């Protein structure tokens, strides 16, 4: 299925994922078009972080859903 | 914390969304951990409920233009399909907005 990951650029991410795929690896995805280092790429999905280990399906994320990819800026 | 005003929450029992008569305020802490924690604080036993992750796009608070009270607002999530809802209990509509402003500006920053 394929899902809307929202940056804080407002840019909207279609990546192909499946329910039983892992968080971890959504990440990976993302480094493999963006190349953003998933250690600072925190997704978040209804007011709480995804966690590497859990599925789409734990957070009962189903086809065409919202997913937000925040980055975590500390240095400035 | 950054917003802290008095507020009173909603829950959805079943279907319906029940408003909560007890005396609550609604807080903002932003944490060095960059999680923009939205809670909601019981003023008579001084109880934290609610206590969320926040963050940008993903939690829209708004305010809802179809209630005749006008003091009725709402967190809507665009994921996971969660919707809060809140009503100001300040005795003046002059800073409503203004609340809510400052609480859209946390919440995305």
């Amino acid at each position: 299925m394929q899902i809307f990951v929202k940056t804080l650029t407002g840019k909207t991410i279609t990546l192909e994922v499946e329910p039983s795929d892992t968080i971890e690896n959504v990440k990976a995805k993302i480094q493999d078009k963006e190349g953003i280092p998933p250690d600072q790429q925190r997704l978040i999905f209804a007011g709480k972080q995804l966690e590497d280990g859990r599925t789409l399906s734990d957070y009962n994320i189903q086809k065409e859903s919202t997913l937000h990819l925040v980055l975590r800026l500390r240095g400035g | 914390y950054l917003v802290e005003f008095r507020a009173g929450k909603m829950s959805l029992k079943g279907t319906t969304v029940t408003p909560d008569k007890r005396k609550g305020l609604v807080y903002i802490q932003q944490t060095d951990d960059s999680l923009i924690h939205f809670c909601w604080k019981d003023r008579t036993s001084g109880t934290v409920e609610d206590d969320l992750i926040i963050f940008p796009d993903d939690c829209e608070f708004k305010r809802v233009p179809q209630c005749p009270s006008g003091r009725v607002y709402v967190l809507k999530f665009k994921a996971g399909s969660k919707r809060l809802f809140f009503w100001m209990q300040e005795p003046k509509t002059d800073q409503d907005e203004e609340h809510c402003r400052k609480v859209n500006e946390c919440l995305n920053n």
